[PDB]
């Protein structure tokens, strides 16, 4: 349930991992 | 009288001659001071204003009463700043009508930039997500900027390391050019507040605890064990005051929490400049 949560995880977790792959270079 | 106006008069000319000179040092004040209504200021109505906590340019010494310089502010006309002395007859002249703690640190000409968070230093989040600024502001201010690592305590601030990084980085900052340190020890902003370095806290800030732990599983089982100690260190850095940071990168793209990190030192630098 709270959809808008799950859809804020999924947005951080994505953005923040790419940020993370982006020092990994 | 006669030689009053002379006086004056050549005071606002060492005043606007100071205006192009180099800044000799800087200072934190720990007090407020309102000099519009210091009346013994060289040059009536060129007493600079400031509130506790405010940092000053000092560009040269008039007196053994007053200094010249500016608050480090962009609109910030050089101006005349009351000495530790004068500050204190200030002080005592107002302790008298009631019926030690200096009025400022000496710091460096720029603030240490020093980064703290997501979590704790030493482990692939946190050293990573921090990498990927370093290499932005390598980038977006090369000409202008230092970036240096530090892996003596500067909290201590061995002793003679310690001393002798703390003159480093005051070396560093003399020519004005941004100081950015890569400081291992530094994970919290308590660690540098009761030293003399005035940095400029930049809180790489992780929206959530959930994300967080979930960007420590990406890292793999290794980091995992240490699950528990990343997560404290993040929940103190979360249950710390705003104040208490003078960035906050709060954006969950890079690219965005990079350009708010460089409109802020951008704002420095021609505060400074």
């Amino acid at each position: 349930q709270k959809l808008r949560e799950k859809q804020q995880l999924e947005e951080d977790l994505k953005g923040y991992l790419d940020w993370i792959t982006q020092a990994e270079d | 009288e006669s030689a009053r106006r002379e006086v004056e008069s050549q005071a606002q000319q060492q005043l606007e001659r100071a205006k192009h000179k180099p800044v000799a040092f800087a200072v934190r004040t720990n007090v407020s001071y309102c000099g519009v209504l210091d009346e013994e200021c060289p040059v009536q109505g060129s007493g600079v204003n400031f509130e506790a906590k405010d940092f000053l340019h000092i560009k040269e010494k008039y007196s053994n009463d007053w200094w010249i310089g500016r608050l480090v502010k962009e609109g910030g006309d050089i101006a005349f700043i009351p000495s530790p002395q004068r500050l204190e007859s200030i002080r005592l002249k107002q302790e008298q009508k009631a019926r030690h703690v200096p009025p400022y640190d000496v710091v460096p000409s720029m603030r240490p930039v020093v980064l703290v968070g997501p979590s704790l230093k030493g482990y692939e989040v946190t050293d990573m997500m921090q990498k990927a600024l370093f290499d932005f502001l390598k980038h977006r201010f090369d000409g202008r900027i230092s970036i240096t690592r530090v892996t003596a305590d500067l909290s201590l601030a061995s002793i003679a390391e310690v001393q002798s990084e703390i003159e480093r980085i005051f070396e560093l900052a003399k020519s004005l050019q941004l100081v950015v340190l890569d400081a291992d020890t530094i994970n919290h902003p308590a660690q540098l507040a009761k030293t003399s370095l005035a940095p400029i806290i930049v809180f790489v800030k992780v929206s959530s605890p959930k994300v967080l732990q979930r960007l420590i599983r990406s890292r793999g089982k290794s980091q995992m064990k240490h699950l528990t100690v990343q997560m404290m260190a993040y929940d103190k850095l979360v249950q710390c005051p705003p104040e208490s940071f003078d960035v906050i990168l709060d954006e969950n793209q890079l690219d965005d929490a990079c350009e708010h990190l460089a409109e802020y030192l951008e704002v420095y630098w021609r505060a400074t400049h």
